[PDB]
Parts: structure tokens; sequence; C-alpha cells
């Protein structure tokens, strides 16, 4: 989330067994990153 | 330690007795609050 200009990064790793779909259940995600971009964003794209 | 004082800790200021603490901040924390929204437990900046 980029907010007032601050690009906040939260993020979790967690082991699974599925090859369906997100597995049912509740997790939580710890911040690890703020950067102060001041840049507005209005698309994103993934790389694989 | 263990006396009243006047602490400011980057600009969280406040008196009370600092004690060593028996809490579990997460890597990205730095003070915790009360039920009251008063800071019951901080980070130095200086030691982790
Ligand atoms: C949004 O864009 C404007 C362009 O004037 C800029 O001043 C502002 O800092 C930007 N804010 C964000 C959310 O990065």
């Amino acid at each position: 989330k980029n907010i007032d200009g601050y690009f906040k990064i939260y993020s979790k790793h967690t082991p699974i067994n599925l090859v369906r779909d997100l597995p049912q259940g509740f997790s939580a995600l710890e911040p690890l990153v703020d950067l102060p971009i001041g840049i507005n964003i209005t698309r994103f794209q993934t790389l694989l | 330690k263990n006396k009243c004082v006047n602490f400011n800790f980057n600009g969280l200021t406040g008196t009370g007795v600092l004690t060593e603490s028996n809490k579990k901040f997460l890597p990205f924390q730095q003070f915790g609050r009360d039920i009251a929204d008063t800071t019951d437990a901080v980070r130095d900046p200086q030691t982790l």
C-alpha cells in the first residue's frame, strides 16, 4: 500500500499442502519495508 | 534503571521506572501501549 507516498510492504511465508486455491484459515502478515518513494502508483504487474 | 526518571526515547517522552522486560516485541516494533493508550514498554534506540 502506498499512502502519502509511503510504500508499505507486509509479508508472510507459510507451508501449505494444497493445489487448488488459497487454504481456508487465518494468519497475519508482519511489516517488512517502508519505502519513501513519494511516487503515485495506479497500476502494477507480476514477474515470474 | 530501577529509579524514577524522566525518559525520552526518540521523542517518546514520559516519566516512570524502567525495568528489564519479559515482553516479545516483533522485529519491526518500537514501543508498546496499554489499554489506556499510554506507553507501557519501549525499545532502546541504541540497544535492541
Ligand atoms: C501524488 O502526485 C503528486 C503530483 O503533484 C505529488 O505531489 C504527491 O507527492 C504524490 N503523492 C503520492 C501518493 O505519492
